[PDB]
């Protein structure tokens, strides 16, 4: 129970993680696009 | 500005990691 709730847990601020790292590069790449 | 939103963003995510195991121990203690 406890160990499926931790690996929950771990893809939910894994996708935080991924998302916020994603939309940093966009910006980024926008900078250098103008 | 961005650099500075990344790096925020980056001990967001660390800090949640380590809330999220935080949080996995004390489910396991409940057990």
């Amino acid at each position: 129970a406890l160990l499926n709730i931790e690996t929950e847990f771990t893809f939910l601020r894994n996708r935080l993680y991924g998302k916020k790292l994603l939309k940093l590069n966009e910006h980024e790449e926008m900078i250098q696009n103008e | 500005h961005l650099n500075e939103k990344k790096r925020k963003i980056y001990e967001a995510k660390d800090m949640f990691d380590i809330g999220s195991e935080s949080s996995t121990l004390l489910l396991h203690d409940a057990s």
